[PDB]
């Protein structure tokens, strides 16, 4: 229940029960409900693992992408934070998988399960990767 | 007149979604030369960020969003994104947001109209293909205007 699988454990457990909260993520209320915004889904998810990846009120894509080590995207790892460039650089953050799919909060279908491959992913995906358990 | 259509529906939802849009990045990108203050603070365990100049105070931003939201859902959008005043100064907190849904080519059906309301179910494609989405947004007359009746109805 702890470190990376416990991270995408818990994370996976709302799959189809969470919308996204824009901007949110980070009130007690919005924690209570288990409703987040990309980076306050992420934070979670490895906060309910024992993993700190900053506090609560403070943490977004912005300083996810401070966080853990760089690593090349040819070397990525199932738990490592993948970034896309949406509106802006580095604008979505997911928990890669493995197996060449992501899991992640986003406004369509909320936290959710998507590939890497996808062409819009693909595009989206500029190899910039954070390792944060070793 | 006392009828909203589907074409006049999605015009005015494109217009909710921008103006949340731009409430919450705290400038609306059209009002040039703007001044975006900048520093942060903490307010009830959130850390926040100031709007520019053009939404610097809760009166701009009322101003801002009266053509396209009632009353009712101003107020609670301020409330329910948790903004405040600090100095003065209108504040957001921090956070992210994404586009996914292409409004833009969605298709609205209608659902529902009572008393001063009417509502439309709009079926939105999705920007990476993910099945398109369903959302449900509710006008209600206002001022002689149909306006949105939830601040994030349109994201």
């Amino acid at each position: 229940s702890g470190g990376i699988e416990g991270a995408i454990s818990v994370g996976s457990s709302i799959v189809g029960q969470s919308p996204y909260k824009f901007g949110g993520g980070r009130t007690q209320s919005d924690i209570n409900n288990r409703i987040f915004d990309c980076s306050s889904f992420v934070r979670w998810a490895y906060a309910s693992a024992g993993v700190n990846l900053g506090p609560v009120g403070g943490t977004t894509t912005d300083t996810l992408v401070g966080r853990g080590q760089a690593v090349s995207a040819s070397e990525m790892k199932r738990g490592d934070l993948v970034f896309f460039d949406t509106y802006k650089t580095n604008g979505h953050v997911g928990i890669y998988l493995g197996n060449g799919t992501f899991l992640n909060d986003n406004t369509s279908h909320g936290v959710s399960v998507d590939s890497m491959s996808n062409p819009y992913w693909k595009a989206a995906f500029k190899g910039v990767v954070r390792r944060v358990v070793q | 007149s006392g009828d909203l259509s589907q074409k006049q529906a999605l015009q005015l939802a494109l217009s909710a979604r921008e103006h949340f849009w731009n409430t919450m990045s705290g400038h609306n990108p059209k009002v040039k030369k703007a001044v975006c203050p900048s520093g942060t603070f903490e307010y009830q365990n959130l850390q926040y960020v100031y709007m520019c100049s053009d939404l610097g105070t809760k009166a701009k931003a009322v101003n801002y969003l009266t053509p396209i939201f009632t009353k009712t859902a101003i107020e609670k959008g301020f409330k329910d994104y948790h903004f405040t005043v600090s100095k003065g100064k209108l504040a957001v907190p921090i956070g992210d947001g994404d586009n996914l849904l292409n409004w833009k080519k969605s298709t609205a059906k209608l659902i529902s109209k009572k008393g001063s309301t009417i509502t439309y179910e709009f079926t939105v494609p999705t920007l990476d293909g993910s099945p398109s989405a369903k959302r449900k947004v509710t006008f209600v007359k206002e001022n002689k205007k149909w306006k949105v009746n939830q601040f994030d109805a349109v994201i």
